[PDB]
RNA sequence: GCGGUCGCCUCCUAAAAGGUAACGGAGGCGCUCAAAGGUUCCCUCAGAAUGGUUGGAAAUCAUUCAUAGAGUGUAAAGGCAUAAGGGAGCUUGACUGCGAGACCUACAAGUCGAGCAGGGUCGAAAGACGGACUUAGUGAUCCGGUGGUUCCGCAUGGAAGGGCCAUCGCUCAACGGAUAAAAGCUACCCCGGGGAUAACAGGCUUAUCUCCCCCAAGAGUUCACAUCGACGGGGAGGUU
RNA sequence: AUUAUUGGAGGUAGAGCACUGUUUGGACGAGGCCGAAUUCAGACAAACUCCGAAUGCCAAUUAAUUUAACUUGGGAGUCAGAACAUGGGUGAUAAGGUCCGUGUUCGAAAGGGAAACAGCCCAGACCACCAGCUAAGGUCCCAAAAUAUAUGUUAAGUGGAAAAGGAUGUGGCGUUGCCACAACUAGAGUCGAGUGACACUGCGCCGAAAAUGUACCGGGGCUAAACAUAUUACCGAAGCUGUGGAUUGUCCUUGGACAAUGGUAGGAGAGCGUUCUAAGGGCGUUGAAGCAUGAUCGUAAGGACAUGUGGAGCGCUUAG
RNA sequence: GCUUACAAGUAGUCAGAGCCCGUUAAUGGGUGAUGGCGUGCCUUUUGUAGAAUGAACCGGCGAGUUACGAUUUGAUGCAAGGUUAAGCAGUAAAUGUGGAGCCGUAGCGAAAGCGAGUCUGAAUAGGGCGUUUAGUAUUUGGUCGUAGACCCGAAACCAG
RNA sequence: UCUGGUGACUAUAGCAAGGAGGUCACACCUGUUCCCAUGCCGAACACAGAAGUUAAGGUCUUUAGCGACGAUGGUAGCCAACUUACGUUCCGCUAGAGUAGAACGUUGCCAGGC
């Protein structure tokens, strides 16, 4: 019944729909998205390349390919093939 | 090499994951059969969606 | 009702893809920078003690233990010794016209992009650059004002004026903005509605409340169990 | 769409102390009577990770089954949800409380069991039958089916409602040891036959007080008609089977089929009847329309035909 | 005519003696000793036997319509074409006559403009919308727009 | 086949001790006379030369004490499932971390004086 001694809180923000968007072993398209993500959690590879300090995109068409860098790194890339 | 599988429970009150398998068999109503022949592929099939069909053969 | 909040950014809750609520728990933004921007070189963190007018255990440069426990202009997470951290010269790419394709998404918006023409800075060069390590630092349309303004300028041509192109100013923070001109009281109140929503009683619950125990510390000079009853624990009742 | 073999993205349950913060102490340095930080063992974490599943997710251009899927247009309704079981927040590990996440049922679902009980268990009603087999739950009487068999457990009516505790309760699991222990006594000697702490238990006992009337086995009643197992037999639904029929959508390309047929807000299709008009053909004082009664016909809305009352109009076929 | 004074009842329905009947002639009709099963109807709801709303009973009356437009579907006529309006001589005959007009056959751009291409602009390069052409007149069904627009009902405002 | 040089592996590749050899080749070694240049001193950054040496580094061989990889047997957790009221318990699948016994003082890629 009594106005009561609110809330210091209740603010936050849009999330962002960070993460992978293609899929290990599929086909893709010269210059399509891959990853996105804050800081390079997975480095470029081979045929890809790193846009404004993310969003790690396709060159070349052929098939995505998820692997290991050094010893606790990984990477994407692309091969030619068909 | 030939095994024919028997609805003997209903599919009313169970998930719908197991409701697609029980009619990717083949099953239509209760107490029905459907003689097939036995793959790797058949076997892994029964496993999902057990405790409601009957195995002979 | 009073009070406090209303937009954008980071984390936890959120259950190893993405997404996910409450007046749930924590912090921030309404910028700043000619350099803290582009390019080519060159270098390297803490917590460690030495005994050095002086010592403020800490005012110094060394030296070695130094594993990121340091530093990033700004909160937080993800990243980085390619250093994305610390200096030095040169310079203005903090350029014009485009862009296959893709992420996000009710819509309006928002985000990234090989490369294609032109002109250039840096480097011997291969090359690198379409603003700051990454994500915040604004707000449609209408109107009004400015300049250049291969277009229509109406009986012909001039011609205020409209239109394309490029700028500028309010204030809409209740921050997708009712007309960018908006305070109270009804104990005389009136109509349309609702147990979708309060006051009385019923039902659920038992924090508090009233009992009953459990351990017994203390009170009786003896006798912790005549009696009183420290904290703490376990229940019952539904009469506050 | 599901499944079998393979590839990849990620940091939760759980662990752990290697960073960050927080702790308990034993030996550890840090004044002139008792200290900073550290050191060998260790402990804790929604905003701590050197580690790290199951499940789910995206691809697989890989086989076996199965029946969807996408694009454009016509027409919609919905924006008050609820309980149960799990995974969390909030509150008081309070609420038939409140807010999200993953399922199922109700909503829009009848039928059988839980004594009665939208959300719990079993199961999805096209229609006929005085046919058969089963599911959950059950078999002394009310009330369908065993007063079945074999083995244990239980003396409270436990079954048929709560806890910390308490104890010469106990059937099973191990001890421990006198060859005394029940009548000896220090606050020493015999005779004759079981004694106990402890440990895990399984079933009991006490702890247990409420207002109309026995008063939670549903009632009578039960020492098995209770509990824990085993095997059986039988009963039990609108589930399945048998027999005849109706509609569909298929199919085959004339009737056997193949499947299918709960339903609210809604979408789509095929019909019945009422008043008037047009054309054709009809009925009527030998009695029209209306009204009353009847044991008749069609899958439904409905349609005929006799009989009584009534005294002048009214049907049928095709279309509007 | 048949039935009723030991009985607990949304009054029915399934089975079933006895006592009377005799039809649209059929595995007929009326009455009901006993037994099993069973908490009306409409509205509003997460949920109603509800102690939530409405109606005493019976009969008569009482709520998606029409005019002009827009878009889509079925039907028919002609087809790169399709078709008329107001009129005028006529059974208020709605068939003749009437070619102002409307849609389609070519788009793209703010426009001047060019045209199977055009704008973009420094760019014919890359892209956007086009090109491969079936439409049109009347009628039928569905929905929408402007009118009161599915029907009933307010506190109140203004004029004389 | 030894060393020097390039390109693969999860520190199994290590820091902690040492052992022993040579300068064919990495090293310690001479200064500013020059190319470049420390807002700071040619130790890093450069030059001509090497009379002098093998400590160290460098390479092998030793230490499993120093730390990662850590095969089984269990076990926590979990996906279904039948029960009961769960801080559980039974029944089926996948089964961890940590703890051991271990492997453990890198497999090579392709060249140059041989």
């Amino acid at each position: 019944k009594k106005g009561v001694s609110s809330t210091k809180n209740g603010r936050d923000s849009e999330s962002k729909r960070l993460g992978a968007k293609r899929a290990d072993g599929q086909f893709v398209t010269g210059g399509s998205i891959l990853y996105r993500q804050r800081g390079t959690k997975i480095y470029p590879g081979e045929n890809v390349g790193r846009g404004g300090d993310d969003t790690l995109f396709a060159k070349i068409d052929g098939v995505v390919k998820f692997e290991r860098k050094g010893r606790d790194k990984k990477q994407v890339s692309v091969y030619a093939v068909a | 090499a030939k095994l024919q599988i028997t609805l003997t429970r209903s599919v009313i009150g169970r998930p719908e994951t197991q409701r697609k398998t029980v009619e990717a068999l083949g099953l239509k109503k209760t107490n029905s059969s459907v003689v097939v022949e036995d793959n790797p592929a058949i076997r892994g099939q029964i496993n999902k969606v057990k405790h409601l069909v009957t195995v002979e053969e």
